[PDB]
């Protein structure tokens, strides 16, 4: 995106001009999430074991 | 407004600072052929910084 | 034990040009956390032995 | 689809293209706009 | 994409339009190296066992 921040996205593009940079932001925000929560399921069969 | 421009080899650069302007008679009242804007909000330029 | 591996991420991501690199800013540390991930592999394939 | 609004309105040539989704300026602020979801088609035609 | 060589993206298609056709290679070279780490996780915690 064009910017991290998400009061610097809506507020300086347009409300079609930002469903194109926020649905890149959150799409990079959900994979980072999924790389954390795949890293604590592995270390739990690590943990457990 | 002014009647004399420059070219577009040497043109006329002019630096406008430590004021506050109405960007209602540019935007808004349009008696302009042509307004275009790239990477900022057109409609919020009287909001943005 | 199994084959220890490793990944570059300049080489496999980008095409050996300058405007991929640049463009791996805004990504940021996604490969870099994968590369140590796979170092982590291979401490403990050491171990095993 | 449902139903079709038909919205005539004479307008001139310099202030025709303010007749999309996401403009502001006179014609398009204060009299008719567009929300960013509507779907439909524009058409005009020179009555000079 | 259209191509997947870099260089025929930056030598054919303009800056604007080549900017989101190099990103859609690096985000699915990235979702490739991601499901190879998640998969050398799991055949580390079967060879533990």
């Amino acid at each position: 995106a064009i910017s991290s921040v998400l009061n610097d996205i809506f507020s300086r593009l347009d409300p079609p001009e930002a469903e194109v940079q926020i649905d890149r932001l959150i799409t990079g925000r959900l994979q980072s999430l999924q790389t954390y929560v795949t890293q604590q399921l592995i270390r739990a069969a690590e943990i457990r074991a | 407004n002014a009647t004399r421009f420059a070219s577009v080899y040497a043109w006329n650069r002019k630096r406008i600072s430590n004021c506050v302007a109405d960007y209602s008679v540019l935007y808004n009242l349009a008696p302009f052929f042509t307004f275009k804007c790239y990477g900022v909000s057109p409609t919020k330029l009287n909001d943005l910084c | 034990s199994m084959t220890k591996t490793s990944v570059d991420c300049t080489m496999y991501i980008c095409g050996d040009s300058t405007e991929c690199s640049n463009l791996l800013l805004q990504y940021g540390s996604f490969c870099t956390q994968l590369k140590r991930a796979l170092t982590g592999i291979a401490v403990e394939q050491d171990k095993n032995t | 689809f449902t139903n079709v609004y038909a919205d005539s309105f004479v307008i001139r040539g310099d202030e025709v293209r303010q007749i999309a989704p996401g403009q502001t300026g006179n014609i398009a602020d204060y009299n008719y706009k567009l929300p960013d979801d509507f779907t439909g088609c524009v058409i005009a035609w020179n009555s000079n």
